């Protein structure tokens, strides 16, 4: 409402508030119930496609890394996709700085396998990865694990 | 875009059209069988491609598959900058450039 | 008259995670902000030195009104009124109960890192088999050298004579609020830059800067030298010791700069004895 | 009167692998960082030392609060109540619920290798035949010598006699966490220099330093000398021994340098035990 | 800028121009209908650089190379910089310029 | 008490494949990596040479829990829990799972050095004549070379004290390392020793034989350590070195008067082994 | 600066001038329209190089090279520095500067 109000992009820094500031996830749980409307909003963010793009080509990598996990599942027993997940989260906020994400962002997306969005979109998201800094692109890697609905 | 960003979206084709010329080579050297390998060549690659540790190593492997990839379109039209970015930038950001072309490697239709 | 003294004071080269903020997750990052040229530098609060500067005062033996028991890690106070005149840390910090307040002669700022900070980390882990949520840690830490100014009025003390034991203090820094289990930072200085006079304009604030932005290198900044030469900041009061005395030395033309008929000492003790010597000539002590 | 003992020692030459960082993926990352000159140099958590002296207090009497199974791999409280007064492991190293909190009387910086590491990796495989993904991995290793400061506050201590093991065990330390089994790197020291001063004033900070890149000299320091040279840090406070001694003794003009006058034993047990006994009539034990 | 990337582009072009003498060598070699051997040819100069044992080889097969190479004008131009390259330089940063000198030369044709 | 056996081991001259890192192309390289004034050296890992006294310990009978096929090539497990009290194997080696899942390890030992500088050393492979296919070349790098690695075990720690001297028998007589041995056959048998043999954890004798001599097979003791033993630290009463080492150190000018001389020094590999195993079982009560 | 280098650029002075005054006599033997033997001669004088088998051989052949070219001007000022330099030095990196030499000759004419 503020930024509305100031007629700035609603999207000033939702995240920041979310989960930077909010560390007891006061409004980020607002975030979980409202994610789909966080989604919703920035949808309408022109600005916002490129990362929605990386935000499919993220998505598309951890579903071929789920997919080697599921093949690699022995039968019978049980693969543990939650707790591969709650590894990709605790990975991605270990990196500390541009080089050990940007190592860890590009063999993750090695591992996916062929990634039809990453194709179609090769310079974009070449050029998203080359400038975006680090921070923001493991903000939105977290955003993509946290929306991923298969 | 700036200059350096032309730059290393040439590298990225660059190293995409030498994917294209191994793989040309595997498929042609072991056309025998149900099918050539491309995804245990691919990961066999990346393997490579994250064990080298530093600057010597992994310049050799880049140059090596560079050779062995053969004609080279984009690094035809770009020799000097080309050679110019593999020699002056740090190993490590041509190891993330290496991996993005090799995830961003379209098939051929 | 009307004296004060100003420095700016650097620090060793090591490894430090002294001023841990609020921490996130796992993580326990050291407080961090902008500075020169746009590069995130890591900070260490005023309030910390001001402590270590109470504790030196506590366990060198003078008065000092909030007394710090170690063992239970606790302040208290030895008289609830405050006495400027009586107290040591009352006369030179200053306080507020909420007379009432002093202004406090000792007005110092934060200690910014030389060297801009990358990100590195440590990971640290409880051993055993028997893991539980408090199993594994992440610590920030900065190896840099630290850099910090500070500003005395001498006329404001209520007692001039306890300029003295602020200056050996600052020489002889206790520990600095940090971790100092896992690292141990010194504080000590190793390079000064001190002026004393009865003007207040200072033009001594974060003299310092890096030769490279990864290196132990600690070179006297361009414009507090480009201004030393343009004719202010007098050399007769200028103060400075410590190990850029070398750098200054191996300077091209320095016999001829004006830096030459200025207080410099390879040895920190002689150059503070020095200056001690004059403060007291000046203030009659 | 207060004491501290600051000291930076130097390992020996050899393998190390002792501070894996998160195995990134097949390749257990021996955790490192920038230092000198913006050279990234490999790491050993000053957390690692401070288990190995609390391994070689247990293993020797000298009762401690936390024992180490080495069969459970776990860690037991004997008592959850931490007494100082009585255990060496709470007196020294200190402690935290989450009562009294102790402070800790040592104090420890992380070790950092004395030369940059390059790549140093190293392959590993299982037998032969029916592979799984445990087949396959790397392990990283640095052929280099390490270096360490320590401070420990000597008045803090609830026994003042409690100061003689750590000397002891320091001088012994066990094995430092890590792969022992593939590169079993002995942590002992062989080149000290240990200042024992009644003021906090801590210099000595890691003044080893050689570079020379791959190579096992480990020449002393310039800058160390320097302040040694100036007047500060006074030959009387200082220890050096170890096989520094040796490239010391071959200095020009070591004769009539200032450094020549300070306690210098090519041999480390004798400097330790001269340093003990100092000690012990300096503090009345 | 920064003469010593010139050089190293100048020794680039200097390979790339012995390695085209080496082509108009075997080119005149072969006779008849038969397909003159490029393919197999460049595939063994990778292979015979990719083989190498430090200082005295690599070195003596460079030199052999670039006499085999005949008139090169880019190393007419510039004499005591390339020869000064030559013989300092580790030889591995020269095999890694020769290599991506064999994957520049394509440019050429 | 505590009692810690500390030794640095020098093989014996020869040419060597044992430790192929990554098989760039044809070409199998040695593990490789600068170890002294910035030369490169050739390293055979120490998980090598810990397969290879497991393999000693199974081959002279004993109770070893993982049984080397040697037909299959195949590792099998006597009892899937590991039992240290019983199996030599993993009362000494320790072992991982993923009584306790997890045992600390007797023996501790370092990555095996190459005494000499590696510079080239390539060895061609051609397979037979005619109708050749891809496989029909490739290289094998090799070393001629002195190989070095130190260990250090804690009799303390074993589950039983006896089980001390299997393990210097086997590094001793020590089976084939892993390596090309149908080409590059390395005998890894001990031809220089220095053991030492004490209560604290101090060893100092990490790496004590050093020659360089680029080329050469001298084998030199290293200056560093003579001036230690000469400074009065490392006891000569616990220091215990045995082979053709002995030879050069008896040869040295001023020897008697050296405190060298009063160390125990047997030219005779096995006769040294055997007062060192004399003194362990005076010592551990066996 | 650093001396062994200029004793090595005038080494390859005296050898690009001693194989002048070779071409010109080879040229001078040579008559009529028939092309003078000077690529062939390249050759064979490479091929000679390569054949040696350490000291005396390739010793005697590069001082029978200096003195078949005629008078050296270069030689003749560099005497002492030349001589010292063949003198030491191991012979193959001798050939090598030689062999740089060949292919450094051309900018002459």
């Amino acid at each position: 409402a503020d930024n509305l109000v100031k007629g700035i992009h609603w999207w000033s820094n939702f995240w920041e508030k979310l989960v930077i500031e909010d560390s007891k996830e006061y409004l980020f749980n607002q975030l979980f119930s409202n994610r789909e409307g966080f989604i919703i909003m920035a949808e309408n963010s022109e600005e916002d496609k490129q990362y929605l793009i990386f935000i499919k080509v993220f998505q598309q990598a951890m579903k071929g890394n789920f997919a080697k996990i599921y093949a690699k599942t022995e039968e019978g027993k049980d693969p543990p996709i939650k707790k591969k997940v709650e590894r990709l989260r605790a990975e991605l906020n270990y990196c500390y700085d541009e080089l050990s994400f940007k190592e860890y962002l590009s063999d993750f997306l090695v591992r996916g396998g062929l990634n039809k969005y990453f194709n179609e979109h090769q310079e974009e998201i070449a050029l998203l990865i080359k400038k975006s800094p680090w921070q923001e692109i493991r903000i939105w890697s977290l955003l993509a694990i946290a929306s991923y609905k298969p | 875009n700036s200059e350096e960003d032309k730059q290393y979206l040439i590298f990225i084709k660059v190293f995409q059209q030498a994917m294209k010329g191994n793989f040309a080579k595997i498929y042609a050297k072991t056309e025998e069988g149900k099918d050539p390998p491309i995804k245990k060549k691919v990961e066999r690659l990346r393997a490579e491609l994250n064990y080298c540790y530093d600057e010597l190593s992994f310049k050799e492997y880049l140059s090596d598959f560079l050779v062995r990839g053969g004609l080279n379109k984009y690094f035809n039209e770009h020799q000097e900058e080309i050679a110019l970015l593999i020699k002056k930038s740090p190993w490590q950001e041509i190891r993330i450039w290496s991996l993005l072309a090799i995830a961003s490697y379209k098939p051929k239709d | 008259p009307n004296y004060y003294l100003y420095g700016t004071v650097l620090t060793r080269y090591g490894l430090a995670s002294l001023n841990h903020d609020i921490r996130r997750g796992n993580k326990t990052i050291l407080q961090k902000g902008y500075w020169n040229n746009g590069k995130i530098h890591s900070f260490v609060g005023s309030s910390a030195i001001r402590w270590a500067l109470r504790f030196y005062l506590q366990k060198q033996g003078y008065l000092v009104n909030r007394v710090w028991d170690e063992e239970e890690h606790i302040n208290r106070l030895t008289s609830e009124d405050f006495d400027p005149e009586k107290f040591y840390d009352d006369d030179i910090f200053g306080f507020a109960l909420l007379p009432n307040q002093r202004m406090g002669a000792l007005g110092m700022n934060m200690a910014v890192s030389l060297t801009p900070y990358d990100g590195a980390v440590k990971l640290g882990a409880k051993s055993g088999r028997e893991k539980d949520s408090t199993s594994l840690h992440f610590t920030e830490y900065h190896a840099t050298r630290y850099q910090y100014y500070f500003g005395i009025d001498a006329t404001h003390l209520k007692d001039f004579s306890r300029i003295l034991p602020m200056i050996d203090g600052i020489m002889n820094l206790p520990k600095v609020g940090g971790s100092s289990n896992i690292f141990n930072y010194p504080f000590c200085p190793d390079s000064l830059v001190f002026q004393w006079t009865n003007h207040f304009a200072s033009y001594i604030s974060y003299c310092f800067e890096y030769c490279d932005p990864k290196s132990k290198e600690a070179k006297l900044s361009q414009e507090f030298i480009d201004e030393v030469e343009c004719g202010q900041i007098d050399p007769s009061k200028l103060w400075i010791g410590g190990t850029i005395v070398k750098d200054l030395q191996q300077l091209d033309n320095f016999e001829s700069s004006p830096l030459n008929k200025a207080h410099i000492y390879r040895n920190r003790n002689e150059m503070i004895e020095a200056l001690k010597t004059v403060i007291k000539r000046d203030l009659g002590l």
